[PDB]
C-alpha cells in the first residue's frame, strides 16, 4: 500500500520564458500582449474622424476650392492627415507657425466657421478680380475661400482702416496673409502703390507685414508668393487691420465650439466604415490586453505600447512530457 | 527548480489528475486513484491571480507617445523629440520583458515550493509508519485503507 | 521533555505589500516616504527667499512703481513668483526674450543696481515728461523707474548717439525699450521725426529697432505698446545706443554679483517666518526619509520625489494573530 | 512561505519571546521558557539592515525636476517639456514601488528560510534521540533537563 | 544561504575537486578521493551561461547619447536636452546596477539549492543504511567498497 | 567508511556585489564593463576622421584663409572640433541658423566643393578689392575664400541680378552673406549707394537683407560685422539673387556627395595614428564587453555606456576561506 505526493500535468503545448531558461512548457499561461489590429480607420465612441484624404491642415483652414468636402465639418474624434496632401497651398508660399496652430488643433474637436468680414463689405477696392490659376475650381481660375485677395478699383487703392470686436462668447481663429510679387511692375499693376504695408493688431499682436518682392523659381506656375498668418481673437477683444496694398483680407473666421482631446495622426488609409474604442495609425485595437506592440501613437481607452514580439505569463507549472 | 520537487526527485506530472494543481495517488487492495489537495492549489491560485493583477497594474503608468511636428529649420528639437519618445518605449519594453522574465522563474519555483511542502507535511506524519521510496511515494509498513488513506489526506494520521 | 523552534511575534499591527500578497502584517516595518509638509514658505539654510507678492519678475527688473518694495533686494536663495501677478508691465507691451531671461535668473543669487547712463545727463532731450496714467505713483502719473521715456526738447529731438562701457568686473543686464504709438500723430506730438529707428551695439549685439504704428486695443486704458529688450554686458565691452526717437533708455543697469543655486517657484503662498532644508512651492520639508511625495519641484537637500501613496519595507517577519 | 516555516509547519509565532527573531522553546521537569538564538538573529540583523541601505543608495539618482517657462507661440516645446519630465517621474515611482514590493517578497521569504535552516540544524542533532513531532517540537525519549536543553542550543549535544 | 548548504550545514568548499562546481568525497579501507557529480554541474553551467546571455541581451537596447548644440539664446533647450540625456543614463545606469545586483543574490542562491538537492538525493537512497553525520557526511553502517561507493553516486544504491 | 557531499573552492579573491551582502567572494565571475581607453583619436573601420584642429565648422565651410588645410578634404567617418578654435569667423559677425547646419551635417560624410559664381564673371563690380586685415593670409589682408565681397567698379554699384540652377544631381549648401557698416560713410566709400538691399529667393526660399549700420566695439579691430546665410538648393532648382550693395557673393559652394552616420564631436586631443571600431572624444574602446563607462558619446559598434564603476556578475559560488 503506497501513497504519493504529485503534481498536475497536461496535453499544454504553451511556452514562457524565464533569465535561466527559454521555451519552457507550462501547463497554463496568459498572454498579456496584444498583436492585432483590424487594419481600418474607425469612429472613435461612435465619433467619427476628420479624414482629409489629399487635403492638408492648411488646405483645409485657408479654404482651398479643391477641399470644398470641408467647407462645414462635424465635430470630429481625431484627424487624419496624408504624409504628404497633394491639396496644400495652391497658390504657393508659407503658413507662419504652422506647427503650433496644428498644435492647437489636438486640443480642438469642433469648429464652427462665421463670416467676419463680408465680400460685400469692400468699397473703395475689388474683391472679385482676385483669383488665380494656380488655384482652379471646375475650370476657372479661383482663390481660397476663406480670404479675399482685395485689388485696386479703377486704378487706386485707398488705406484700407477694418475693425473686428468679437462678440461671441468663444475663442476665434482668424486668418489673413499678405501677397509676395516678383517685380516692381505687377505690384503697380494688382495694387498701384509701390511701398505698402499690412498692419495687425489685437490687445496683444502688435503686427506690420512689408511685403518682400524678388523673382524666384516658378511653383505651380506661379513666381508670386502668399505668406499666411493666424491669431486667436479673445472674446470681448477687438483685430485692427490696415493696409493700403498686398493684403489679403479675412472674409470667415473659425469659432473653437469645443475643447477635446484629439491628435492630427498620419495615414495613408481611408475611412473603414467601423467602430472602435482604441485607434491607431495602423487600425483599431479591440483587447483587454494591458499590453500591444500595434503603433506607439493611439488614442481612446488603449493598452499600453510596447517595442515586443511576445510577453507570456507563466500561471501553471512545468509540463512533463 | 529551486525546491527540488518538480521535474526533481518528483519525475513527472500527472496527466491523471485533473483536479488541481497538487495532490495525492493512492493505491491499495481496493483499488487506486487521484485526489486534488484542496487547501494548497488554492492558495496557489491566489497567489498566481494576486501576482498577475499586480504584473497589469504596476505596467499601467506607461509613457504616451504624443504626434508633434516641426519645419524644416527645427530638426535640433524634432530630433530630441524623437529620441525622448524613443527613450521612454525602450525603457518601458525593457521594464516589461524583465518583469516578465523574473516573475515566470518565481512562479516556476512557487509551485516547487507548495509541492515540496505538501510532500513534507506528509513525510512529517508517516514517520517511521512508511518507507520514503525517494520519487514523491511512500511504502506503508502495515495495510492502508481508504479511509487510513483518507486519513493521510485529511491531516489526522496516527 | 520537549523543545521547540519558532519565532518572534507581537502586537504589531503595520502591513507591507508583496507582489503575490497585500496588507500582510509584520512585526517591524520601515516607512520610506515622507508624507508630510508644514504649508509655509521658509528661508534655506536662513537664507530669505525673494517673494514679490503682486510683482512679476518683469515689473521687478523694469521697475513698476508699485513694486518699490524690491528697488534694492538682498541675496535671495530662491525666488516665489505667483501664477498671474497683477504688477507686471502697467504700460502694456512686451518683454523681448522673457523666458530665457527668467532662465538665467535660475543661476543668479544676487543683483545689485548701479545707475549707467543718469536722469541729469540728457542735454538735447526732455527726461520728466516720459510718465503715463497707466503706470501710477502715489496718484500721479509715474513710469518705469529704471528706463527713461525721453522726448523732443522745444520741438526738437537731435539724434542720440550714446556710449557705455562697463568697468565693473561683474556681467553687467543692461534693459531698454521701443515705444510703438498708435498714430501718425502721437509720433509727432511725442517726437517730432516720423520714420525713427533706436539702434545698439555691443561686441556681439547688432541692433536695429523700427517702431511698429498701428491703432489697437486699449490695454490699460493705453493704445500704445513698449517693447523691452534686455542683453548681458560682459566686462570691458561697450553698448552704443543710437536713436532719433521712441527711445527708452537705460538709466539703472543690474550688476550680477553671485552665480549659484536658485529657481523661480510658481507659489499663492506668502512668507512662513520659518527655516528649511528643503523647500517645496506648498511647503517644506524635515525629514530623513528617502523618498517624499509632496511635489517635483523643490530646492535644497531634498529626498526623491515619487507619485507614491506608500512606501513601506518589511523589517521583521509575517506576523501572527 | 517558500520555506515551508513560518506560518507552515510552525503554526503562528511567539509572544512570549521578545529576546530576538528566531529562538527555542524548552520544556521539562525543572520548568519552561524562551531562548533567542542569537547567531541566526544577528545574521538576519544585518542582512535586513544591508538591504535597507542599498535600497535606499540605489535610489538617490533619481530625476530631478527643474522649472521651465515658455511663451504663448512654444506650445510644442512646452509639451515636449512637460512629457519628459512627468515621464521620468513615472519611471522612477515604478521603480521605487516595484523594488518595494519586490524585496519585501524576499525579506519574508529570508526569515522563513532563517527559521527552516535553524530547525534543521537542531533536526540533524537530536536525530534518532527525539520524536519529531510535525509542529516545531522534537519529543526526547530519556529525560532532557536544563543543561541538556543548554547542549542543543549550543550545538553540542550527543 | 536560502537553503542552508553552502557556508551553512557544509561548513566550507573543496579546494581538492578541481572537477566540478558539485560533488563527493569518500572515504573507505581503499582510500579517499574526489569526484565531481556531472549531471547537477552541467545543469548549473546551462543556467549561468543563459541567465548572462539574458542579461546581455536585455541591456543591448540602451538610450544613446547624440551631440547637440544650441546658441546663446537657447539656453530653455540646452538644459532640457541636458537633463533629459543625464536623465536616461540614470535611469540605464540603476536598471544594470540593480540587475546585476538582484541577480548575483539569486546566483548564490541557485549553487545553494543545487548543493541541498543533490544532497537530499544522497539521503534517500542511503536510508536506515547511513548515520547522517550532520556535516554534508553520511557514515555507512556496513563496509562500503569503492564500487559500493561507486553505487551512490551512480543513483543504484540498495 | 564514509560519503560525503560537498562543493567547489579555489583561490579566487574576485568579488561580487548582492543586495543583501557586500563584497563576497566567488570562485568564478564576469566582468562585463569596459573600463579602458587608448586616449587616441583613430580611425572609424579604417575612414579618417574629418580634424579640425584650429578651425571651426563655420571656419572651414566659409573658408578662412588660415584654414587651408580644409579646402579640399576627403570622406570623413566623424568630425572632431575644439571646445573653443581659434579661426573662427575672422572678420567678426554671425552665421545665421549656424546650429541648424552644424545638425545637417552630423548626416553627411563627404562635401565636394564647386565653383557656381566664377570671380572673373563680375563686370559692373570690383571682386579683387573685398579685403580685410581681420583675415590675413600670408601677411595680406584677405578673405573668406568661399565668398565674395563685391565692392563698387570706378564710384558705381549697378543692381546685381544673378541666377543659379543646380543642374548637379544632388543637393547643394549655398553660402552668402552681408555686410554691416558702422557709418554712412563707410557705406558710400564701399558702395555708392546710401540704402540697400539683398534679396535671395529659390522655390522654397523668400528672403529680403538689408544692411544694419550702427558703430559697434572693435572686434579683431573691426567695427563692420559680416553676416552669413545658407540655404539647400534642391536639384532641378534655381537660386536668384538680387542686391544693389553690401553683397557677399556665393563663388564655391558644396555638393553632398555622401549622406551616412555621423557626428562633430568635441575634444582637445590630436590625431592618434589608429584604427577603431568604437570611438569617443576621449579615446577609442576594444572590447567585447556589454558596457562602458568612458564617455557617452560615442560612434560606431559601441557597448552600452552606463555612469557605474563597476558592474561584475557572479558565476560560480561562494568561495571558503
Ligand atoms: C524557442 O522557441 C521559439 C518558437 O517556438 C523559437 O523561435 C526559438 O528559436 C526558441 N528559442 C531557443 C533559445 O531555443
Ligand atoms: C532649372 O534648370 C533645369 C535645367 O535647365 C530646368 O530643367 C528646370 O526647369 C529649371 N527650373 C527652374 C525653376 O528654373
Ligand atoms: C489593504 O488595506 C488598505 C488600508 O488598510 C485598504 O485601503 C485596502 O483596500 C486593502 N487592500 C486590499 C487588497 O485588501
Ligand atoms: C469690444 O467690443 C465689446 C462689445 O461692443 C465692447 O464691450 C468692448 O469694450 C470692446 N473692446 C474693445 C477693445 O474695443
Ligand atoms: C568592499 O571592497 C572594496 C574594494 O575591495 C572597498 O573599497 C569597499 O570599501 C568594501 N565595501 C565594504 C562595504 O566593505
Ligand atoms: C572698454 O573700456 C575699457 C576701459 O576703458 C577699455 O580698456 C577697453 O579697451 C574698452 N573697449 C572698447 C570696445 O571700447
Amino acid at each position: 500500500d503506497q501513497i504519493c505526493i504529485g503534481y498536475h500535468a497536461n496535453n499544454s503545448t504553451e511556452q514562457v520564458d524565464t533569465i535561466m531558461e527559454k521555451n519552457v512548457t507550462v501547463t497554463h499561461a496568459q498572454d498579456i500582449l496584444e498583436k492585432k489590429h483590424n487594419g481600418k480607420l474607425c469612429d472613435l465612441d461612435g465619433v467619427k474622424p476628420l479624414i482629409l484624404r489629399d487635403c492638408s491642415v492648411a488646405g483645409w483652414l485657408l479654404g482651398n476650392p479643391m477641399c470644398d468636402e470641408f467647407i462645414n465639418v462635424p465635430e470630429w474624434s481625431y484627424i487624419v492627415e496624408k504624409a504628404n496632401p497633394v491639396n496644400d497651398l495652391c497658390y504657393p508660399g508659407d503658413f507662419n507657425d504652422y506647427e503650433e496652430l496644428k498644435h492647437l488643433l489636438s486640443r480642438i474637436n469642433h469648429f464652427e466657421k462665421i463670416q467676419i468680414i463680408p465680400k460685400s463689405s469692400w468699397s473703395s477696392h475689388e474683391a472679385s478680380l482676385g483669383v488665380s490659376s494656380a488655384c482652379p475650381y471646375q475650370g476657372k481660375s479661383s482663390f481660397f475661400r476663406n480670404v479675399v485677395w482685395l485689388i485696386k478699383k479703377n486704378s487706386t487703392y485707398p488705406t484700407i482702416k477694418r475693425s473686428y470686436n468679437n462678440t461671441n462668447q468663444e475663442d476665434l481663429l482668424v486668418l489673413w496673409g499678405i501677397h509676395h510679387p516678383n517685380d516692381a511692375a505687377d505690384q503697380t499693376k494688382l495694387y498701384q502703390n509701390p511701398t505698402t504695408y499690412i498692419s495687425v493688431g489685437t490687445s496683444t499682436l502688435n503686427q506690420r507685414l512689408v511685403p518682400r518682392i524678388a523673382t524666384r523659381s516658378k511653383v505651380n506656375g506661379q513666381s508670386g508668393r502668399m505668406e499666411f498668418f493666424w491669431t486667436i481673437l479673445k472674446p470681448n477683444d477687438a483685430i485692427n487691420f490696415e493696409s493700403n496694398g498686398n493684403f489679403i483680407a479675412p472674409e470667415y473666421a473659425y469659432k473653437i465650439v469645443k475643447k477635446g482631446d484629439s491628435t492630427i495622426m498620419k495615414s495613408e488609409l481611408e475611412y473603414g466604415n467601423c467602430n472602435t474604442k482604441c485607434q491607431t495609425p495602423m487600425g483599431a485595437i479591440n483587447s483587454s490586453m494591458p499590453f500591444h506592440n500595434i503603433h506607439p501613437l493611439t488614442i481612446g481607452e488603449c493598452p499600453k505600447y510596447v517595442k515586443s514580439n511576445r510577453l507570456v505569463l507563466a500561471t501553471g507549472l512545468r509540463n512533463s512530457p | 527548480g529551486l525546491f527540488g520537487a518538480i521535474a526533481g526527485f518528483i519525475e513527472g506530472g500527472w496527466q491523471g489528475m485533473v483536479d488541481g494543481w497538487y495532490g495525492y495517488h493512492h493505491s491499495n487492495e481496493q483499488g487506486s486513484g487521484y485526489a486534488a489537495d484542496k487547501e494548497s492549489t488554492q492558495k496557489a491560485i491566489d497567489g498566481v491571480t494576486n501576482k498577475v493583477n499586480s504584473i497589469i497594474d504596476k505596467m499601467n503608468t506607461q509613457f504616451e507617445a504624443v504626434g508633434r511636428e516641426f519645419n524644416n529649420l527645427e530638426r535640433r528639437i524634432e530630433n530630441l523629440n524623437k529620441k525622448m519618445e524613443d527613450g521612454f518605449l525602450d525603457v518601458w519594453t525593457y521594464n516589461a520583458e524583465l518583469l516578465v522574465l523574473m516573475e515566470n522563474e518565481r512562479t516556476l519555483d512557487f509551485h516547487d515550493s507548495n509541492v515540496k511542502n505538501l510532500y513534507d507535511k506528509v513525510r512529517l506524519q508517516l514517520r517511521d509508519n512508511a518507507k520514503e521510496l525517494g520519487n514523491g511515494c511512500f511504502e506503508f509498513y502495515h495495510k492502508c485503507d481508504n479511509e487510513c488513506m483518507e486519513s493521510v489526506r485529511n491531516g489526522t494520521y496516527d
